[PDB]
């Protein structure tokens, strides 16, 4: 019935549609990123909010710290060394010392205890109290590189 | 077959306007919303700052964390037991001086041979 004129019209729009729909849906997604994001008042808000909110914990950071409420990994590890080297420094200032007392004991031929009363030398304190220290509190080694190492 | 053929072309109009309208809807939504939210240099510079605060929160809540690890009562223990150590390291050290003074001026012993015997080192000093 010479349909073609009809038959044509159909496969026109059929293209058309298509393309409208296939176009209408991108909006859609734009629609929702634009659903889904503040206005740039609302958002220009909550960053002052949140300036104002880390400003906040780098006041109570300074006061803990300020306040010695708090100790730093590289602090924690420095009195730890700090202590090695104390007790280091005496178990061989003593030692270094009753060895040469030892033989400056019977150079005398005497006790080295009137020794040290002669010259002058301290008690002390005993050995009880330092190896059960030791004991208590170990000492360690900490490195000078891990100490900086901490610090960053 | 040819009214059966002609229904299809009435769907398609009907459809056409149904989605010519939801594309109307549509763009008035968008001219509507795109108002308060308006893409600039400013809202670019600022959605960034939004995540960046946000982040540097985290970051804040994990330096806490981690900084109460540390046991004052042990800081606190360590502080006390070197002040010990380093008075008694510095007794024996005045031994150690006192001892110099003795074997040098009256066994009259060797100021080469003192120090070597004692400990005493370069850079020996007491410890403050």
């Amino acid at each position: 019935a010479q349909l073609m004129e009809v038959n044509a019209q159909i496969n026109d729009l059929k293209a058309q549609v298509e393309k409208l729909t296939q176009q209408g849906e991108t909006l859609r997604i734009t629609q929702r990123n634009l659903e889904a994001a503040p206005i740039t008042e609302v958002l220009k808000q909550e960053v002052d909010e949140l300036r104002q909110q880390v400003s906040a914990n780098d006041e109570k950071l300074r006061l803990v710290r300020e306040s010695n409420a708090i100790v730093s990994d590289a602090d924690m590890l420095t009195l730890q060394k700090n202590y090695k080297d104390a007790m280091t420094a005496w178990a061989t200032r003593r030692a270094k010392c009753r060895e040469v007392i030892d033989t400056l004991s019977e150079g005398m031929g005497v006790k080295p205890s009137a020794f040290m009363d002669q010259l002058g030398l301290e008690e002390g304190l005993p050995m009880t109290t330092y190896t059960e220290m030791k004991k208590a509190l170990p000492p360690v080694n900490v490195s000078k590189a891990d100490i900086k190492a901490a610090l960053k | 077959r040819s009214q059966a053929a002609r229904t299809e072309l009435a769907r398609l109009q009907k459809a056409l306007e149904e989605q010519t309208n939801f594309i109307d809807k549509a763009t008035a939504r968008i001219e509507e919303l795109k108002v308060g939210r308006e893409e600039t240099e400013e809202r670019s510079s600022l959605l960034k700052e939004k995540l960046a605060l946000q982040v540097k929160l985290e970051e804040q809540r994990g330096t806490f964390r981690d900084l109460l690890k540390n046991d004052p009562d042990v800081a606190q223990k360590l502080r006390n037991y070197t002040d010990i150590a380093k008075q008694e390291a510095n007794l024996w050290t005045d031994n150690i001086f006192c001892l110099q003074k003795y074997m040098l001026t009256k066994l009259q012993m060797d100021k080469k041979t003192v120090s070597t015997a004692l400990g005493i080192t370069g850079e020996f000093d007491y410890l403050e």
